[PDB]
RNA sequence: CGCUGGCAGUCGGCAGAGCGAGAAAGAGAGUGGCGCGGACGCUACGCCGCGACGAGUAGGAGGGCCGCUGCGGUGAGCCUUGAAGCCUAGGGCGCGGGCCCGGGUGGAGCCGCCGCAG
RNA sequence: AAUGCGAGUGCCUAGUGGGCCACUUUUGGUAAGCAGAACUGGCGCUGCGGGAUGAACCGAACGCCGGGUUAAGGCGCCCGA
RNA sequence: CUAAAUACCGGCACGAGACCGAUAGUCAACAAGUACCGUAAGGGAAAGUUGAAAAGAACUUUGAAGAGAGAGUUCAAGAGGGCGUGAAACCGUUAAGAGGUAAACGGGUGGGGUCCGCGCAGUCCGCCCGGAGGAUUCAACCCGGCGGCGCGGUCCGGCCGU
């Protein structure tokens, strides 16, 4: 990536669109984690409307 | 349906028969509902049909989505900077027609009533005429018994 | 692919996306350019202004490459030459001024457009606009012809 | 990375079988047999496999050890476990829990290593 | 005279040459291709130059 | 039933890069997840943009980011583009700039890394500031395509500047009927 | 990514040799399958034959 | 000794028969495969009263229930014995069906496989 | 169809198990007065949860693990201990296009998945 | 002012360009299931309950089902009441 | 006056194919520009497949014979000289069911059949308790091998750095 290509004429390597690409190590790092709101995880269903009369 | 007529019966929320809502009276409501006189069946409430009709049939509009009001929290999450925080309240707001009525009866979703049991009079006339239509100012209790 | 196309989606519909009452005829309006005077007059006059008539002098023998005459603009002057051209006159205190002969580049008439940069030049160039020779003589500048 | 290569792997790879309106992988290292990030026996450093023994008896345990990844033929530590069917099923679970290697996989390795005792069991 | 040939430009071949290239020296992607590299010692698997001899 | 209308019940926009590239499909998993978990606007509109087709993320030029960033408040800060920051060859003079870009060319790379900058990825910038602070947004000239001068009102119309297709320009190509006052009419 | 290894060239017997060759760079570009597959598919039409009734 | 499912829940189905094409009846040219009638005048794709049904979207049968087997498992073709280690961790909810053009003898030895390892087989006692 | 909804928090003896609640914001840090244990998940192109809605000619669009033929890859795929094809009051799956098994007939080739082409 | 509803905007674009019927207004004609207009709703493109039958009338518009209740119509028998 | 680079669905000799596979592909895979038609100019088909090998059915018997019945060949005549596989339309016979509003159809049941469940004493799984048994057996220690982690706050040495 500094060095072209001697043998082709101007040819260089191509960029990366995505440095570090293990979004896992990405996603669970300190930088991220405390920028985040709490998970909202609970599952509310439907309720089945007794008639209060 | 004539068009001048769908887009008050849009105005008014009856998109479907046997739907029904609260409307406060002025000379601007009178004045439409004179235009959609023969398709619907309009009149006064008691204080009991309005118990009725909000303990069975409320359901409140929260994020565009019909929800069952089975909690307090419910009401109060958007009502309650009106001082509207529960089933009694909306009651109150809605039976003694308020400062905040707009937003306390639109707030509730139009009411999926049933067919009326017993059965409709005459559906193509009016009230006075024998039949259903226009306004039946003390009786439209009769038809919120059999209909809810 | 013709597996991607609309035909394979259109097998068991009649009229394969043509209609059933106005079918899908051979020409029914005429073949090509047909009628642009009569019944495409509306077509023709609202999206191709000017189509029928003629217009201005002909010239019977023309060759394109007599009036051959590129042009650049002032703001492309300073990428006919390297950069070390161009930052050794910014480094320079006995005030040369560099050459830049935009007929090697491959110009003939040189326009005057954007900015120059604070520093002299001398421009050879076949043909200059009065606008480009003032851009140059105000930042200090010679503007040489050459044939 | 191991998300990278998934998304190589996800569609094209010659261990998927989709047929019947399911999908499954028959790779070396899959327990649970399935298609999914999770489970999938190549993509990441730490990888756990369950498998029968080669003789009649025993369950084989693999791990794939963290120094040479992109040397196949000493990447892969193995162990016999030829024991009763308890103390394996601890056995494999204190190699996941105490070493912490790739956690969220304990169950199903138990899981995996009942099935290959049930299996050679006599039959009915 | 159907159009039986296509052009791809120069820098996309170089690209896709640079792209299957790098996949080649990775454990997954070559096994998910199927090749029994199981026991091959090291997957950039490099040999001297008297094996063209 | 109910009488209500069913033609615009389906809203068009994308839900997804039509893409199938790999490295663009792993910064859509990594902005959807900031997206939802965070609070940030900045991250909903980058995931948007993410989405987009080409012709919706236009290249910037080196100069109009020189021109966007060279204004008073906004001095040490990130500038995110979606598109592609080219170069721009009509400027001498480029400063320092901290650059987080799907993708830089060659000549421009080279520029910004001599003035003394940096260019980040996405993944750095998700890094760097997670809800994208200290940022500015900035997008290339959408009408800037040659395609928006043939739109709009149609030529041969009265006050219309609408650029008509032809085959060729020159003396004898759609000048005369619609076009002059001694060949007919002009609009 | 940027950390490229010492890959170790292996003799005509099997075992290593005290070769050692750096990773290449090409072999850290990016990994894009439509990109290889739209090449792919493009230039394998190139060698066909013309067939007519 | 029969191998029980997980769960077995109730299969409600909202149609037995088969959707038949319209006129498959009067002809033999006409086959039973279903075609939806497109004509200007069809009394069928018009749903008039009395006539042959069309396959509408509401048939849609319970995705908990969809391609379960009558036995409460839902099937998985299988071609040799490699394929059932591909199985055995999905045992109690997906079985096995041995293709038809697997010969008799290998037949055998995926059925040997498949007592041992659980999985139950739809044609266990097929060509023999 | 919409909520451009939720889930990377499977954060475990380097542990402390949560974000449904009427009321903008932190279960924040510091500074002074025995028993080795804990279901499922997550093909993120995946999974899950709330509502509302469902006519259709001409026509348009999307999805097809619907179907036919051939090519590049791939199933350590199937096959004279029986392939293609054909027949069947047999068992089934799918809303459907269609498909998989069982029996018979037959005697030599055929198919699944990822792409390509007509 | 009331009531109600998320809006704004840009490209590309098929089919169509024989229509017909009804309340009211209305032209020519003795009149017409005739010819020609305005408004709105239908049929065409649409099934369902009723008018015995039925393009347009009355009611009501349609995913696959169970329970309940109705509209317009009906409740001697055909034929539910 | 003058070579070369350029053209080539005719001819001779070749090679190849993401082409077609006997209603396709040349009209023509075969005694095909043939049979046949038109005075003529001209028009112009249909038509591949026993088996591995003719081993192509000797002999007995009825009939004038074509045709059968035995016998025999073959892995197979359920391959018998236009013979591989042998569909549909149509027909013969057997079996079952039915029948005065032509037949057929959609929905809902009922009856009779044909087969299937290889049905006909009815699911196992985990823990605990109790009772009869059997092992070369548990924990904890010792030795050796391997793996994981290490903010070894900052151990020694290497490699790389868009
Ligand atoms: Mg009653
Ligand atoms: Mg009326
Ligand atoms: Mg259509
Ligand atoms: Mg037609
Ligand atoms: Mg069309
Ligand atoms: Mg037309
Ligand atoms: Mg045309
Ligand atoms: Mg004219
Ligand atoms: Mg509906
Ligand atoms: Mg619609
Ligand atoms: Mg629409
Ligand atoms: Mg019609
Ligand atoms: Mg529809
Ligand atoms: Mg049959
Ligand atoms: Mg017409
Ligand atoms: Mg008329
Ligand atoms: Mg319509
Ligand atoms: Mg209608
Ligand atoms: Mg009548
Ligand atoms: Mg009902
Ligand atoms: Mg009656
Ligand atoms: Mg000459
Ligand atoms: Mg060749
Ligand atoms: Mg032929
Ligand atoms: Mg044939
Ligand atoms: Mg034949
Ligand atoms: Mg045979
Ligand atoms: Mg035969
Ligand atoms: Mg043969
Ligand atoms: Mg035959
Ligand atoms: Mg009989």
């Amino acid at each position: 990536w500094r060095k072209a290509a001697s043998l082709k004429s101007n040819y260089n390597l191509p960029m990366h669109k995505m440095l570090n690409t293990d979004l896992s190590r990405i996603l669970k790092s300190p930088e991220i984690q405390r920028a985040l709101r709490a998970p909202r995880k609970k599952i509310h269903r439907r309720v089945l409307k007794k008639n209060p009369l | 349906v004539s068009p001048k007529v769908r887009k008050v019966l849009q105005l008014l929320r009856l998109r479907q028969i046997f739907n029904g809502t609260f409307v406060k009276l002025n000379k601007a409501s009178i004045n439409m509902l004179r235009i959609v006189e023969p398709y619907i069946a309009w009149g006064y409430p008691n204080l009991k049909s309005v118990n009725e009709l909000i303990y069975k049939r409320g359901y409140g509009k929260i994020n565009k989505k019909r929800i069952a009001l089975t909690d307090n929290t419910l009401i109060a999450r958007s009502l309650g900077k009106y001082n509207i925080i529960c089933m009694e309240d909306l009651i109150h707001e809605i039976y003694t027609v308020g400062k905040h009525f707009k937003e306390a009866n639109n707030f509730l979703w139009p009411f999926k009533l049933s067919s009326p049991r017993g059965g409709m009079k005459k559906k193509t006339t009016h009230f006075v005429e024998g039949g259903d239509a226009g306004n039946r100012e003390d009786q439209i209790n009769r038809l919120i018994r059999r209909m809810n | 692919p013709s597996r991607l196309r609309k035909t394979r989606k259109l097998r068991g519909h009649v009229s394969h996306g043509h209609g059933r009452i106005g079918k899908h005829r051979k020409h029914p309006g005429g073949r090509g350019n047909a009628g642009g005077m009569h019944h495409h007059r509306i077509n023709f006059d609202k999206y191709h202004p000017g189509y029928f008539g003629k217009v201005g002098m002909r010239h019977y023998h023309l060759k394109r490459n007599q009036s051959f005459c590129p042009t650049v603009n002032l703001d492309k002057l300073w990428t006919l030459v390297s950069e070390q051209t161009r930052v050794n006159a910014a480094k320079n205190k006995t005030g040369a001024a560099p050459i830049i002969d935009v007929v090697r580049s491959g110009y003939y008439k040189v326009l005057g457009k954007g900015k120059l940069p604070k520093q002299p030049v001398i421009v050879k160039a076949k043909f200059f606009s009065r606008r480009a020779e003032e851009k140059i003589k105000g930042v200090g500048g010679a503007c040489v012809l050459v044939a | 990375s191991a998300h990278l290569q998934w998304m190589v792997v996800r569609n094209c790879s010659s261990f998927l079988i989709k047929r019947n309106k399911q999908t499954y992988s028959t790779e070396p290292n899959n327990l649970k047999a399935r298609n999914s990030f999770r489970y999938n026996g190549l993509i990441h450093r730490k990888t756990v496999g369950v498998e029968p023994a080669a003789d009649g008896k025993g369950v084989v345990v693999v791990m794939k050890r963290r120094s040479g990844q992109r040397k196949p033929a000493t990447s892969y530590v193995r162990t016999t476990i030829n024991k009763n069917a308890r103390a394996t099923l601890s056995s494999i679970r204190h190699m996941i829990r105490k070493n912490k290697y790739h956690p969220d996989l304990r169950m199903a390795a138990i899981r995996r290593a009942s099935a290959i005792l049930r299996s050679q069991k006599p039959v009915m | 005279w159907r159009r039986w040939h296509r052009r791809v430009n120069t820098t996309q071949k170089r690209y896709a040459i640079c792209s299957a290239l790098a996949a080649s020296a990775l454990p997954a992607l070559v096994m998910s291709k199927g090749h029994r590299i199981e026991e091959v010692p090291e997957l950039p698997l490099v040999v001297e130059d008297k094996v063209e001899g | 039933g109910v009488d209500i209308r069913h033609n615009k019940d389906r809203k068009v926009r994308r839900k997804e890069p039509k893409s199938q590239d790999i490295y663009l499909r792993l910064l859509v998993k990594l902005y959807r997840f900031l997206a939802r978990r965070t609070n940030s606007t900045f991250n909903q509109v980058v995931l948007k943009r993410l989405f987009m087709s080409r012709t919706n993320r236009p290249p910037l030029s080196l100069s109009r980011m020189i021109r966007k960033m060279k204004l008073p408040g906004r001095e040490n800060k990130t500038a995110v583009v979606v598109g592609t920051v080219t170069d721009d060859v009509r400027v001498q003079e480029v400063p320092k700039l901290k650059v987080c870009a799907l993708r830089v060319t060659s000549r421009a790379r080279s520029r910004i890394l001599k003035a003394g900058g940096k260019i980040l990825t996405f993944d750095q910038l998700a890094l760097d500031s997670p809800k994208g602070r200290g940022t500015v947004l900035l997008s290339g000239p959408r009408k800037g395509r040659e395609v928006y001068r043939h739109f709009g009102k149609a030529p041969g119309t009265p006050h219309s500047h609408t650029k008509p297709y032809v085959r060729s320009k020159g003396r004898k190509f759609e000048r005369a009927r619609g076009r002059r006052a001694s060949r007919g009419y002009k609009n | 990514a940027c950390a490229r290894p010492l890959i170790s060239v292996y003799s005509e017997k099997g075992e290593s040799s005290g070769k050692n060759v750096t990773l290449p760079a090409v072999f850290k570009a990016p990994i894009r399958p439509d990109i290889v597959n739209f090449v792919h598919t493009n230039l394998r039409k190139n060698n066909r034959q013309p067939y007519a009734v | 000794a029969a191998l029980r499912p997980l769960v077995k829940p109730k299969i409600v189905k909202k149609r037995t028969k088969k959707f038949i094409r319209h006129q498959s009846d009067r002809y033999v040219k006409i086959k039973r495969n279903w075609r939806k009638p497109r004509g200007i005048d069809n009394r069928v794709r018009r749903r008039f009263k009395g006539q042959i049904l069309m396959p509408n979207i509401g048939y849609g049968s319970n995705k908990k229930t969809k391609h379960m087997l009558p036995s409460g498992f839902r099937k998985f073709l299988v071609h040799n014995v490699k394929e059932l280690e591909v199985l055995l961790m999905c045992n109690k909810s997906y079985c096995a069906e041995i293709a038809h053009n697997v010969s008799s003898k290998n037949r055998k030895a995926i059925v040997e496989r498949a007592a041992q390892l659980a999985i139950r087989v739809t044609n266990p006692n097929a060509r023999l």
